[PDB]
């Protein structure tokens, strides 16, 4: 919450390269998008017998029924 | 410990609560160890020298910072369209964008826009230049330092005072009306007349011409030979410009009853006017008591010398129960002091008398707000003084069967009454707004329930505003009180029917519900702090609270269980529905205004009506420019603002802390975090001197209660001026 | 027009006679 | 949970959900403003609370008054 | 920050004073004054 | 009289509201006899009828008779709940029929609240209406 | 086995909603044009704005539990 | 001198923390007739001797929810526990039952502490008191 | 340290001196009541204040006063 509070006043005071952000320091979820990648590699290689990954939510492409979108690889 | 010195009941504490305590009960004077009275009136005489001289102090810096950092004769060429600067800023976390952002109002360096009013009043009173700022600072600076020696003096032996003087009333009381209310009124309009006036007539009335320049062609000799009409030859017309001398007149006092056309404040000659009327008679009621001499009244006998069949001893020994009770003068003063406050704030939005505030929307707001603000504040201290008076100062012997102990005998149906007609109140406002809220949602706003305001419409009629065909008293042209000459009419007939005032605005259903939601906050308030004041001395659950005090936790779970139960919870409880009620008054005020200021008063006439309407046109709406003043694409003008409304969200959340969890939980978990400490290697070698303990269960009502007001009134404070000066200002 | 430099210099020398007088109030209140 | 459920409907309406294009790009509901509003309690609360309950608040008249009601109701 | 103001220099030196010394100061010695276990 | 606001039918506004003004039940009439009975009110700028109770008689729709059939019918609960009260406190278990009711002795003073104000005038002289000071229980004074 | 028969109860109740007032038959032939609805409400007191036009000629609240979604998955 | 064998038990957090070595420690003393555990009032359980027990708390209330405990929860009920308070400087106090009769038991010797010889409600009014230092209740 | 105080109403059915969890009350021999017993409060030291005298007190407006008031490391419960 404090990283929030951070961003904030940050913010507020014109100082957005100060904030924690994609676009100033980052915070990146290099964990959970190791396991992502994992689970965009697992259909072939380490679940050989699976065709598509488990969610397209890990990685892949984006379900496109009707107009509407169902479900993409959420970064 | 030592600390506090003046119990050593606290000073014995070996936990974090001494301290805290040590905090709490400095001022409470009386409680202090070793206090007699002679000396509790010394020491508070010498704390409002302290207090006086540090008044002076915040005004000696007020001063400093218009002149200093401030754009004043700038302001003074233009004050329509150029904005007040309070003070410069320096704050070295500001970024480029911050820093680009504050710079306004014409400045090189980053400002803070003023919206005190502080700029219209030294306008109004012919300041024009700041380096008499700047004189006037110093002159304040000391004059604080006199304030500040006499309190010091006064503390010294030969010259600490006796017990007499200080409950001489009479002789007081006729000196602050006189010397203090009288002769500083008829000082002001000796200011009014010889700078204030002659300053809106353009011309330079410094100290360096002050004895050579009469106000008047016709000097003081008319005044003492015969009729001061002559100070009524010729008002400003109606084409002067302020501080010049066009379309100026000569005349000091006059009367024509409202507003000059281009700075739509009230007539400075008639507030002159109206000020040396009030000098007069405040000089008059200033001679209504005894002296060393003897021809005036002394109080105690007026008060022993009024009874009446059915009132039992009428006001017998009410003297010696004010004079020997701090908290009753207390109480009385505070509930005199609110009133009047919510009287300035009442009028001045309605009848401006500072050059140009009309036009600074933002600036009026705030006055308003603050003024309602303090007076709730100070109309919940009454109440709660006069509570203390009941446990500590209140004498049911001395007071046998007068107004007091007659009080306290019906205290049930007061209470019950109060109840009664707070329920009346909020079942019918919650259900004709929801009502209307309801077949507004099913597409059917014509099912509605509107009673237009009849009586308010009818009272704005029967004073000069005719928009309503009921043509009774001064709305009929034909009426007694209409047909007297009185030369304040007119003007103010033009006043109040031309509609570019907030001069008896016009009224809908939407005003009249929202009336009685004030009328309910207001009983309601009012019932929460009687019922604490009447049962501070005891009750049926707890018939001997007076030997409890003012301010206790509880009297346990026994008994079915007794939260809250002890007065001071009972001014504790009616904060909360003061801060609603002046919550809904300013909600109300603020969008009425934003109606009238941008002329689309249709928004308030056909939304007020139902609650949706005050939650989209007004919340939703007018948050828009507030919550951007700062966003992922810049900053500008308005993102302090908006991280000061963030900032009284998070405060009033963190009084909900307090407010809900209570105390042993905290205790039991500081227990374990005074086990991690006593058990960890290189820490166990720092120790507390003060044993940590949880807040105590009226700490923390106290504390829960100060982060909910703080975030309340920043909250609020925050959205006023933001959206004010972002749609206007 | 504006103040000068040495305006607001004199200006804090005036403001220590008042720090001073409050100094010797609170201290004189304290006991 | 409110915090919970907070995360799910910004991050969904901003990065997930919305139309595809027939050639193949999707615009979003919100239009991936999670990346930097969500990083502030002020972008929590204009772009999410204060833009998403204009629906909320301009649903009388409608058949989704109802949702007005219960929204004043709760409150 | 800067400013056209007279003594510009002197906001330069008091903010810290006003926002760093005079508080710590304070809060020293008040820390020193309430934990003075010297008479009562 | 009211010249701030106008009758309905003279109020335009009324007249492009009250053309189409939604049926609320299944008769399709519904919206055109809510527009014939609120053309004899008073509208406002906006086109909504507004309700006078000032106490002027062709208002006594507005206030007068819903406010008194009101009071008529709030005496009646009052006065039957009074009743019942004042009938079961001569019992063994008074809080045993305040909380399992009794039903017959309930229902004889259900229908037996059309003549209430006469009761109630007949109690206040008789004395059982108004007990003394004394005699309630009051908390320490 | 109380709870049981209740549970039994508000399901029954759900599955007797979404055959009598309800719109399964004409949301299971076109799916993306008619929203799910199975809750009709008399007109009274104006509440019948509520009855919203869902699709097909119904007037109904949108219902979104996703009933019509696992029906269909079962056949 | 105190005498007791300790209960025998694994350790735990809730006991003895600085207070017991810098101001002041309880003891309680039992004398049991067979081994068989009880509930520790700082947290778990404990195993109390046969013979006599000396067991070391934090305060006066835990050894008096022991010894509630001790005379409610065991079929023969322990009726003689000791209950004292022991200082840092060596000095043992004796503390409850402070005359050897439970003081729910009158006993002669005993003087009444605490005692008014007014009723509630007769307690003279504040106003009277005013700068004395002394509450209603202490007049 | 807190103070508990004995009224004259006390007729010594000894449930306040049950009901201390911290042995502060005893029960002495007296005259006014026909249990001929009353309560007293030797050692008001040891009260915490938590009030179980007064909720155990069955005459009506409790013969038994417990008055908050110093707060020492007794009376605050403080193990630490
Ligand atoms: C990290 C957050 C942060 C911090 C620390 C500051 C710090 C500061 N800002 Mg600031 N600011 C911020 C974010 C922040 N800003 C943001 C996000 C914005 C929005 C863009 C602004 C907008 C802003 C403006 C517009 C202004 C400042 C100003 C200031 C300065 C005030 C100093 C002062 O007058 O005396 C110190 C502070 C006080 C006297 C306030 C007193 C409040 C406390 C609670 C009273 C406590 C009393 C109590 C009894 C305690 C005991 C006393 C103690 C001595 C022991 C200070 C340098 C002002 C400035 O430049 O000063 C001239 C100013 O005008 N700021
Ligand atoms: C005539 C001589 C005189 C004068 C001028 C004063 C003046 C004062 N005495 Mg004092 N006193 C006197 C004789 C006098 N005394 C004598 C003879 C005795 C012996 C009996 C006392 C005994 C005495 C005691 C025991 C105390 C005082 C106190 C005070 C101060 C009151 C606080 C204050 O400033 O309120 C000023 C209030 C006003 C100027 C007006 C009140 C509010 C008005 C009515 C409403 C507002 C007006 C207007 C609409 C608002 C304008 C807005 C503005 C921004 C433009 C004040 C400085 C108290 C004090 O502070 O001690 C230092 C105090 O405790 N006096
Ligand atoms: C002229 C006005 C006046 C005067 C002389 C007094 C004087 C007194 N009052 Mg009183 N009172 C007043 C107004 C006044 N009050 C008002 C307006 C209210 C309603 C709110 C009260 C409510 C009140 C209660 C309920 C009680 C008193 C008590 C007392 C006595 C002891 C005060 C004490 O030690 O508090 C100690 C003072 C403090 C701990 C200061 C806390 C207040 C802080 C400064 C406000 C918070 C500011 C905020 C956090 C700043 C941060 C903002 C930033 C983050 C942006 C004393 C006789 C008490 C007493 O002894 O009664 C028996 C008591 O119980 N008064
Ligand atoms: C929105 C919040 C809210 C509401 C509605 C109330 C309502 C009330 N408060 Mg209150 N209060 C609140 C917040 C609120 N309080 C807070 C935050 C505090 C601070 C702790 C207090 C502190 C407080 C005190 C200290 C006192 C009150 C009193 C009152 C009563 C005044 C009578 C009245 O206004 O009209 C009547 C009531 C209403 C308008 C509200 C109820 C109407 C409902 C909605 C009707 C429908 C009921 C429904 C059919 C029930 C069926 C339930 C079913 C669905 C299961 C009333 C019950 C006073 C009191 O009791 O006076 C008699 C009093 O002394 N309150
Ligand atoms: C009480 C009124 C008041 C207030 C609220 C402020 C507020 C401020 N002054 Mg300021 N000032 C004042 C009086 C005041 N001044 C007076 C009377 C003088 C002497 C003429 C000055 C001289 C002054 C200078 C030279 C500077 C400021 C600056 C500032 C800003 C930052 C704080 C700082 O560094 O202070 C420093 C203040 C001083 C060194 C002078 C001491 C101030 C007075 C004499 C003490 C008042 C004490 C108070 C009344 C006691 C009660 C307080 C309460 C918490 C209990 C801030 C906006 C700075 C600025 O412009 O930043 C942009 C700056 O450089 N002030
Ligand atoms: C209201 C007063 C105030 C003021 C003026 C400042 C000012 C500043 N803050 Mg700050 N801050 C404040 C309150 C304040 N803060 C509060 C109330 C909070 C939060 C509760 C914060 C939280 C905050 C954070 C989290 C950070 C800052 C940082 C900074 C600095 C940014 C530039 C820098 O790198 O400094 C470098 C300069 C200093 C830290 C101090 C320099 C002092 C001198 C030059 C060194 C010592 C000289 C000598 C040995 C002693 C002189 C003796 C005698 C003459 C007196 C800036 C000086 C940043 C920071 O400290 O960066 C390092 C930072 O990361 N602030
Ligand atoms: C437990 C789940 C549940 C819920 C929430 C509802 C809810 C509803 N039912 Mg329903 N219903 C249920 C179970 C349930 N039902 C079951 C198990 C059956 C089979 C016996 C029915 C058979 C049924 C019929 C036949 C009708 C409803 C109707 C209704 C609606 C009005 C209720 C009414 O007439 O009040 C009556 C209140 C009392 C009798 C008291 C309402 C939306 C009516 C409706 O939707 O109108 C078109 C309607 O005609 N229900
Ligand atoms: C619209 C304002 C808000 C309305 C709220 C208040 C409703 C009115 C309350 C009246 C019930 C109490 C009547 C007192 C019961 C009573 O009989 O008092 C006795 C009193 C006769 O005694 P005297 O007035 O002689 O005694 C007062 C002094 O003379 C004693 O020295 O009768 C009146 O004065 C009645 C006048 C109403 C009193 C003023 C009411 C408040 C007006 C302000
Ligand atoms: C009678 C009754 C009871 C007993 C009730 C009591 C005890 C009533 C107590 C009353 C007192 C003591 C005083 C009454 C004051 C009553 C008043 C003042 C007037 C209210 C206003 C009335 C007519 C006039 C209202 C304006 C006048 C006029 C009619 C306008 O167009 C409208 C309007 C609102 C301006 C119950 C409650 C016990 C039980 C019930 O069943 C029976
Ligand atoms: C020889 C003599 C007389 C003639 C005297 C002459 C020739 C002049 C006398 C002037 C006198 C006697 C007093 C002047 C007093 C002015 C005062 C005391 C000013 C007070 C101001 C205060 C306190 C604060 C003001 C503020 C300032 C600084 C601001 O800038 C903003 C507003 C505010 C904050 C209000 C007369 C014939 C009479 C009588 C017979 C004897
Ligand atoms: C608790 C207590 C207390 C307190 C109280 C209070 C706080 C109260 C308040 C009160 C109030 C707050 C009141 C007010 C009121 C007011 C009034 C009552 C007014 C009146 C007015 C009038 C009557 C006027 C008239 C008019 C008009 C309207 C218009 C025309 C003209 C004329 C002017 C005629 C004391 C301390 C005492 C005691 C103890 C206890
Ligand atoms: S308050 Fe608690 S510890 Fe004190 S005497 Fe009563 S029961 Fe015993
Ligand atoms: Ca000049
Ligand atoms: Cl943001």
């Amino acid at each position: 919450f404090g990283l929030y509070i951070h961003n904030d006043t940050m913010r507020a005071l014109g100082r957005p390269q100060d904030m924690f952000s994609d676009t100033a320091i980052q915070l990146q979820p290099i964990f959970a998008q190791w396991v992502q990648h994992l689970h965009t590699l697992a259909p072939g290689a380490t679940a050989p017998n699976a065709l598509a990954t488990a969610s397209y939510a890990f990685g892949g492409e984006t379900i496109a029924v009707a107009g509407k979108v169902a479900m993409m690889p959420i970064t | 410990t030592k600390f506090p010195k003046f119990s050593q009941d606290l000073a014995q504490d070996p936990t974090t609560r001494r301290i805290w305590y040590g905090i709490a009960t400095a001022h409470d004077f009386e409680t202090h160890d070793g206090m007699t009275e002679e000396n509790l009136y010394q020491k508070i005489f010498a704390s409002h020298f302290g207090h006086i001289a540090i008044i002076f102090l915040w005004t000696s810096g007020t001063l400093f910072h218009v002149a200093w950092q401030g754009n004043f004769e700038q302001w003074i060429k233009d004050p329509l369209n150029i904005r007040p600067i309070a003070h410069a800023i320096w704050d070295p976390h500001f970024g480029e964008g911050a820093v680009n952002a504050f710079t306004q109002a014409g400045a090189s360096n980053p400002v803070n826009i003023a919206y005190s009013g502080v700029y219209h009043w030294f306008y109004t009173i012919g300041m024009t230049t700041n380096q008499e700022l700047y004189s006037g600072a110093v002159f304040l600076l000391v004059l604080a330092s006199l304030f500040l020696f006499a309190g010091w003096l006064h503390l010294q032996p030969k010259f600490r005072p006796s017990l007499a003087w200080f409950k001489n009333a009479e002789s007081r009381l006729n000196h602050h009306l006189a010397g203090l209310f009288g002769v500083s009124s008829l000082a002001w309009a000796g200011h009014l007349v010889h700078v204030a006036i002659p300053e809106a007539r353009g011309q330079h009335v410094g100290w360096d011409n002050f004895l050579s320049t009469p106000p008047h062609p016709a000097g003081l000799m008319p005044f003492f030979t015969g009729n001061w009409g002559v100070y009524a030859a010729d008002p400003d017309t109606a084409g002067h410009i302020f501080g010049t001398s066009e379309g100026a007149g000569t005349a000091i006092l006059t009367f024509l009853g409202g507003f000059h056309p281009q700075t739509e404040s009230l007539w400075l000659t008639d507030i002159a006017h109206h000020h040396l009327a009030i000098a007069v008679i405040f000089i008059i009621a200033g001679h209504m008591y005894r002296t060393n001499w003897g021809i005036g009244h002394s109080i105690k006998e007026i008060l022993n010398a009024h009874k009446g069949p059915l009132t039992g001893a009428g006001h017998t020994n009410l003297y010696d129960t004010i004079n020997n009770s701090l908290h009753f003068q207390l109480g009385l003063a505070l509930a005199s002091l609110g009133v009047i406050t919510s009287l300035v704030a009442q009028h001045m939005y309605s009848l401006p008398s500072y050059a140009f505030i009309a036009q600074d929307h933002t600036t009026q707001a705030a006055l308003y707000t603050h003024h309602q603000y303090i007076a709730g504040f100070l109309m919940v201290g009454a109440f709660a003084h006069g509570a203390i008076f009941f446990v500590r100062d209140y004498d049911p012997v001395a007071n046998k069967d007068n107004v007091l102990a007659r009080m306290l005998e019906h205290k049930e149906a007061l209470i019950s009454h109060l109840s009664w007609v707070s329920l009346f109140l909020g079942f019918h406002t919650l259900g004709l707004y929801v009502h209307n809220d309801v077949v507004v949602a099913f597409g059917t706003p014509e099912k509605q329930i509107l009673i237009e305001p009849v009586f308010a419409q009818w009272i704005q009629a029967t004073s000069g505003k005719a928009l309503y065909g009921f043509d009774v008293l001064l709305s009929n042209p034909d009426s007694i009180a209409s047909t007297t000459g009185a030369a304040w009419l007119p003007g103010w007939l033009d006043a109040i029917n031309s509609g570019t005032n907030s001069l008896f605005l016009t009224i809908g259903p939407g005003d009249f519900l929202v009336h009685h939601a004030i009328a309910l906050g207001l009983h309601t308030t009012a019932l929460i702090l009687i019922k604490g004041a009447l049962d501070a001395r005891g009750s049926k659950l707890m018939p001997d609270k007076k030997d409890f005090g003012y301010s206790f936790p509880c009297d346990g779970p026994g008994r079915g269980g007794t939260c809250d139960i002890s007065a001071w919870d009972a001014f504790y409880l009616a904060m909360f529905w003061m801060l609603n009620t002046l919550g809904w008054l300013t909600f109300y005020w603020h969008w009425k205004h934003l109606g009238v200021w941008s002329g689309n008063v249709a928004q308030f006439n056909e939304n007020s009506t139902y609650l949706m309407g005050w939650f989209r046109d007004y919340l939703w709406a007018n948050s828009a420019q507030l919550i951007n003043g700062y966003n992922p694409y810049g900053v500008n003008n308005l993102s302090v603002w908006a991280w000061m409304f963030l900032f009284g969200h998070l405060v009033w959340a963190t009084g909900f802390m307090f407010l809900i969890s209570w105390r042993g939980y905290w205790q039991e978990l500081i227990e374990t975090i005074v086990w991690a400490h006593e058990r960890t290697p290189l820490a166990n070698l720092v120790r507390w001197k003060d044993k940590p303990v949880a807040l105590s269960i009226v700490q923390a009502r106290l504390v829960g209660l100060a982060h909910f007001t703080v975030g309340y009134v920043l909250t609020y404070a925050a959205f006023l001026i933001a959206s004010t000066a972002g749609k206007f200002g | 027009m504006a103040l000068s430099d040495t305006q607001i210099l004199a200006a804090l020398v005036v403001a220590l006679l008042p720090a001073f007088l409050a100094f010797r109030l609170s201290t004189e209140l304290y006991k | 949970l409110s915090i919970v459920i907070f995360h799910f409907s910004w991050k969904m309406q901003s990065d997930v959900w919305g139309t595809v294009s027939p050639d193949g790009s999707v615009t979003h509901v919100t239009l991936g403003n999670f990346a930097q509003s969500a990083i502030t309690i002020n972008g929590w609360l204009r772009d999410f609370l204060w833009a998403q309950a204009a629906n909320v608040i301009n649903s009388y008249g409608s058949a989704l008054s109802a949702y007005g009601i219960m929204f004043l109701a709760g409150h | 920050m800067d400013g056209s103001y007279a003594a510009s220099y002197l906001p330069w030196i008091l903010i810290p004073m006003v926002g760093w010394l005079f508080p710590a100061v304070t809060m020293g010695l008040l820390f020193i004054h309430i934990e003075s276990e010297g008479e009562g | 009289d009211f010249a701030n606001l106008t009758p309905c039918s003279e109020n335009p506004a009324y007249l492009a509201k009250s053309k189409n003004f939604l049926n609320t039940t299944n008769d399709p009439n519904s919206g055109k006899i809510r527009a014939e009975r609120y053309a004899s009110a008073l509208c406002g700028p906006e086109g909504y009828p507004h309700l006078i109770v000032d106490g002027r008689f062709t208002h006594a729709g507005d206030f007068l008779i819903p406010s008194i059939l009101f009071l008529y019918i709030a005496g009646w609960i009052g006065w039957v709940g009074r009743s019942y009260l004042i009938e079961i406190r001569e019992s063994k278990n008074p809080e045993m029929q305040e909380v399992v009711i009794n039903v017959p002795l309930a229902i004889k003073k259900m229908l037996g609240g059309f003549l209430w104000p006469l009761a109630a005038v007949g109690e206040y002289t008789s004395g059982k209406l108004v007990m003394k000071d004394s005699e309630i229980p009051t908390s320490p004074r | 086995f109380g709870h049981l028969a209740v549970v039994f109860v508000w399901l029954s109740g759900m599955y007797f909603h979404g055959a009598k007032f309800s719109n399964y038959e004409g949301w299971l032939a076109d799916p993306t044009h008619i929203k799910p609805s199975a809750q009709v409400v008399w007109p009274i007191v104006g509440q019948g704005i509520l009855n919203g036009d869902v699709g097909g000629g119904f007037h109904g609240i949108q219902i979104t539990s996703g009933l019509f979604y696992l029906w269909r998955a079962s056949g | 001198e105190l005498s007791g064998q300790p209960p025998k038990f694994g350790g735990s957090t809730g006991g003895l923390l600085s207070k017991a070595n810098r101001e002041e420690k309880y003891a309680i003393t039992w004398t049991s007739a067979s081994e068989q555990v009880f509930e520790m009032p700082t947290g778990g359980a404990a195993i109390m001797n046969e013979g006599e027990n000396l067991l070391y708390l934090a305060r006066k209330e835990q050894c008096l929810a022991l010894g509630t405990q001790l005379r409610t929860k065991f079929k023969p009920k322990i009726q003689d526990y000791k209950i004292y308070r022991v200082y840092p400087s060596g000095e043992v106090q004796y503390l409850h039952p402070a005359d050897g009769v439970f003081p729910e038991k009158v006993n002669e010797g005993r003087e009444a502490q605490g005692t008014k010889t007014r009723r509630i409600g007769q307690n003279p009014e504040p106003v009277t008191i005013k700068f004395s230092g002394k509450a209603p209740y202490e007049v | 340290s807190h103070s508990v105080k004995i009224y004259d109403t006390c007729i010594g059915c000894t449930q306040c001196v049950r009901a201390c969890p911290l042995d502060v009350l005893e029960m002495v021999p007296w005259d006014g009541c026909k249990a001929a017993q009353i309560a007293s409060s030797p050692r008001t030291e040891d009260c915490v204040g938590c009030k179980r005298c007064e909720t155990a007190c069955p005459t009506d407006f409790l013969s038994i006063r417990v008055y908050l008031g110093a707060e020492t490391t007794r009376s605050m419960g403080l193990a630490y």
